[PDB]
RNA sequence: CGCCGCAGGUGCAGAUCUUGGUGGUAGUAGCAAAUAUUCAAACGAGAACUUUGAAGGCCGAAGUGGAGAAGGGUUCCAUGU
């Protein structure tokens, strides 16, 4: 789960996550929060684990 | 009313041998601590020695649990206490002339023997270590002897902290702000009978005015800094946690529920380390801490270049003189200070013993 | 003795006479509580839940004419309360009320 | 340990973009620490890194 | 703080005070005049009787529309009531007053309410809604209370 | 309503973020003269402009 | 102490109404510790929450 | 501030005067549309009103039910006061 820019579409979020974190993502769901910030649920590839990607990001 | 105490001679004996184990593992730690070693390696081998020794002792009563009462914590010149790096975390390399501070705890029947010591590594045989770091360890050692001498039921708890402040001002040092020693009963390291050192207005009013009572266990703990007395955080992961059995909450995570169950099986009531688990443990610990099911033991830092020393040990209170079951290997022959004690009471207590 | 237990029959019809339809059954339990206060001298009266059902068995206005209760003076078991004794009023089902006297019930 | 525009002006475009990229990575980690508790030291470094990003971009432009 | 009617012997006197207490001024004034000059034990028993409706306070000044009662014949009056909130507030102030008495050291078995006064506190404002789109006040009338007890026997 | 435009939702987002108490440390600032948020809005009491 | 959340959760887990939810009056503290639907499921399995039967509306008189 | 001169947005009881404040009325009118509550326990300083259980009732499928449109805009949901 990420807080992304309000102008970024699903394609931009998909490429940004791949470039910044060197992982492959399956799909991106997008909503805009009531406070105005866009939130992206970024599902990862089956061969990638979100648990240890969260460790290397530092949000565990 | 059903809680156990030192009234049993079998409790006396298991205190002594558990303290002897705690002393022999500090001795093996201080001998193994040479240049080029890793603090992570030292902590994992120290806890491995504790686990096998506790398993091999008291094998005739295995309904209870014997093991770690406090994880092996090794802090070096910048960390106050509660330090235990993980495998994924960065390591520290030990160099020449660095003073390191090791805390350790062993338990039987939930009753706990606790001990710490500060010592410089790679010290040449028979030589002298000087500097502003060589008097903070001496003042802390005099604090440990002060606690040993005057620990006796019939004294006010405030006499301890004023004595430590007096010897600190004599040595031009100060204690660590808001450090608490504790009274130790069965499966308890956070006893309500607590001793404060370096207080302020806010902590003094939160403290309790109490008098020491006969036939119990104490863990006198002194933390002396040669600097100013500032302890904060610089973004290091907190590893040591302790379960709080008074509170509970409905966990919403499967991994946090499994992690909490693992705490119940292994370290149910006493502090532990995340090293014993780690990929799922780091996730399962933050949500339990968020709902205050585990009390974090935060790592503390000071300004770079300052130096702190720890000295703590369990002391048994019996009316015919208190006794020591855990001791740290310190020698004043190779350690001297540039400033001496000028108080008559302080020089009297270090001379006299029970 | 203050741990006494007795059987009483309360003329609910007598004490409810004149009360309106929507106040009859609630007034019956106030008169039962007053009955226990007078008979046992205890300010604290606890109506049993089965007796509450018996009073309300036929609705809010068609309260039974007679009820057979048992009054039990007991120690409060809570020293913090002002009252040393309380009366527990239980329900006693009876086929008929003829020739029924106020009797003493042993332990 | 700071970055000055005075000594940035000798740098080429390639290493200027490298220095900007490292600052952006550092800031993204500082935003991570901000929402995961972090520390007062890392929170106060957010403005310093943000100023450094502005400094590098000003010299580039 | 500056009381009115400073005690003749401040050594043998204890003081209690409350401000902006959310009770009716008119009810509390009548209750205060009833317990004035009473012994501390007698006033405590009297205020407990008022809440139980065994003794009543006579409404002498603010008696517009106040009904009659049989217990008002204890006083030389006909109108009386049983202000529960006023009796409970004065009971709290009496417990505070006697607690100040043990703190000063004078014994509490001979205290007499020599002074008691109810002042009007600043009004709190609320609204009520009337027939033709009108808003009218629904103000509260809180009160300050001060009392002085004195040792005498 | 559930159906809304992006412009309206963005407007309500700003009003939501704006409707919050002032920080406690503001009272300690030098020459504050601020007691409480005078622009606090409740949904039932005062309606928004739109 | 206040089992409004637990009664609401139990009705959704049992797929019945709050009329038909029976929380144990003796194990009030055990119910109050359940803040998730899965905890409600454990209580239902362990007999601390029972789905009450339908009120009898017989058709014997009609038949 | 007094004295010699100078200059006025220079004197209040009214104007169903303007603004602000406060009384008597007055602890008064009143808190009366749609049948209805009761017992026990828990938490809690405190319970007619909260919660749970047991009763007795009402809406009676054109509902006091389950969902939506417009409108509201966080009222949603946990915890705490
Ligand atoms: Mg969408
Ligand atoms: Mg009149
Ligand atoms: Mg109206
Ligand atoms: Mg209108
Ligand atoms: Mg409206
Ligand atoms: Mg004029
Ligand atoms: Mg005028
Ligand atoms: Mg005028
Ligand atoms: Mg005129
Ligand atoms: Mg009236
Ligand atoms: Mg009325
Ligand atoms: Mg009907
Ligand atoms: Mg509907
Ligand atoms: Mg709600």
């Amino acid at each position: 789960v990420f807080i992304v820019d309000v102008k970024a579409n699903k394609h931009q979020i998909k490429q940004a996550v791949k470039k910044l974190y060197d992982i492959d993502v399956a799909k991106v769901n997008t909503l805009i929060r009531p406070d105005g910030e866009k939130k992206a649920y970024v599902r990862l590839a089956p061969d990638y684990d979100a648990l240890d990607v969260a460790n290397k990001i530092g949000i565990i | 009313q059903q809680e156990q105490t030192i009234a049993e001679d079998l409790v006396v004996t298991k205190y002594k041998m558990g303290g002897d184990i705690a002393n022999r593992v500090l001795r093996s730690l201080v001998e193994a601590s040479s240049s080029g070693v890793s603090v992570l390696s030292l902590c994992e081998k120290g806890d491995a020695m504790i686990m096998e020794e506790t398993g091999k002792i008291f094998k005739k009563e295995k309904e209870m649990k014997k093991g770690i009462a406090f994880p092996t914590s090794i802090s070096v010149n910048n960390c106050v206490c509660h330090f235990s790096p993980l495998k994924s975390d960065q390591d520290y390399i030990l160099k020449e002339g660095d003073l390191v501070k090791i805390d350790l705890g062993v338990h039987v029947d939930g009753f706990i023997a606790n001990v710490a010591h500060t010592f410089v590594v790679d010290v040449a045989q028979g030589t002298q270590v000087t500097g502003r770091k060589a008097d903070v360890i001496k003042a802390a050692h005099l604090c440990a002897e002060a606690a040993l001498r005057l620990v006796k039921p019939g004294n006010q708890n405030t006499q301890v902290t004023e004595a430590w402040n007096k010897v600190a001002h004599s040595f031009n040092c100060t204690p660590i702000e808001g450090m608490l020693s504790h009274q130790l009963k069965q499966h308890v390291i956070d006893g309500e009978k607590t001793i404060i050192q370096n207080p302020t207005d806010q902590q003094k009013k939160d403290h309790e005015k109490a008098e020491f009572e006969v036939h119990e266990v104490y863990a006198v703990d002194v933390l002396v800094s040669s600097g100013e007395g500032k302890a904060k955080d610089a973004g290091q992961r907190t590893t040591i946690y302790k379960r709080d059995p008074s509170k509970q909450y409905g966990l919403k995570m499967k991994t946090s529920r499994a992690f909490f169950s693992e705490v119940e099986r292994r370290f149910d009531a006493m502090p532990f380390t995340l090293r014993a688990f780690e990929k799922k443990a780091r996730m399962g610990v933050v949500e339990c801490a968020k709902h205050e099911l585990l009390q974090p033991f935060n790592v503390l830092y000071e300004k770079e270049g300052e130096f702190v020393a720890q000295f703590k040990f369990t002391v048994l209170l019996m009316p015919n003189g208190p006794m020591r079951i855990t001791s740290g290997p310190f020698e004043p022959d190779l350690y001297k200070s540039e400033m001496e004690v000028q108080d008559a009471e302080l020089k009297a207590l270090l001379q006299s013993s029970a | 003795n203050e741990v006494v237990t007795r059987e009483y029959t309360i003329n609910i019809h007598k004490r409810i006479h004149g009360v309106g339809f929507k106040k009859r059954a609630p007034r019956a339990l106030k008169e039962i509580r007053k009955f226990a206060m007078k008979e046992m001298g205890t300010p604290d009266v606890r109506i049993d839940t089965r007796l509450n059902k018996a009073v309300w068995a036929k609705g809010i206005r068609n309260v039974p004419y007679r009820i057979r209760v048992r009054l039990s003076r007991k120690r409060n078991e809570d020293e913090d309360s002002p009252n040393k004794l309380y009366t527990l009023v239980t329900y006693v089902p009876v086929t008929t009320f003829k020739n029924l006297q106020t009797v003493n019930v042993d332990e | 340990a700071k970055i000055k525009a005075r000594d940035l002006r000798g740098k080429k475009k390639e290493e200027l973009l490298k220095q900007l990229d490292d600052l952006k990575v550092e800031l993204s980690q500082l935003r991570v620490a901000k929402v995961t508790g972090g520390a007062a030291s890392k929170l106060s470094k957010i403005r310093v890194v943000r100023k450094s990003i502005a400094r590098v971009l000003t010299v580039i432009n | 703080v500056r009381y009115s009617l400073d005690p003749e012997n401040p050594t043998k006197s204890c003081k209690s005070r409350g401000s902006n207490l959310r009770v009716h001024f008119k009810n509390t004034r009548e209750t205060a005049q009833a317990i004035k000059g009473m012994h501390i034990r007698k006033a405590t028993k009297y205020l407990k009787d008022v809440t139980l409706q065994k003794q009543c306070v006579p409404f002498r000044r603010y008696n517009g529309g106040v009904g009659r009662c049989a217990q008002a014949k204890q006083w030389g009056w006909t109108q009386g009531r049983w202000p529960k909130k006023s009796a409970e507030f004065l009971l709290h102030m009496l417990k505070n007053a006697e607690s100040n008495a043990e703190l000063k050291g004078l014994d509490v078995d001979s205290l007499v309410i020599e002074h008691i006064q109810v002042n009007k506190a600043p009004k709190m404002r609320r609204r009520t809604y009337r027939a033709h789109g009108r808003i009218n006040p629904y103000m509260s009338s809180p009160c300050h209370i001060e009392m002085i007890l004195t040792e005498k026997e | 309503s559930s159906h809304k435009t992006f412009r309206i939702k963005r407007f309500l987002a700003k009003k939501q973020k704006q409707n919050r108490p002032i920080p406690q440390w503001i009272r300690m600032k030098t020459g504050n003269k601020i007691r409480y948020n005078s622009k606090r809005r409740h949904w039932r009491r005062t309606k928004l402009g739109l | 102490s206040m089992l409004r959340l637990q009664k609401r959760l139990a009705s959704s887990v049992l797929r019945c109404g709050k009329k038909k939810v029976w929380l144990d009056p003796n194990e009030t503290n055990e119910i109050a510790n359940a803040n998730s639907r899965q905890q409600i499921r454990k209580l239902i399995k362990d007999g601390l929450i029972i789905r009450k039967p339908v009120t009898v509306h017989s058709r014997a008189r009609c038949r």
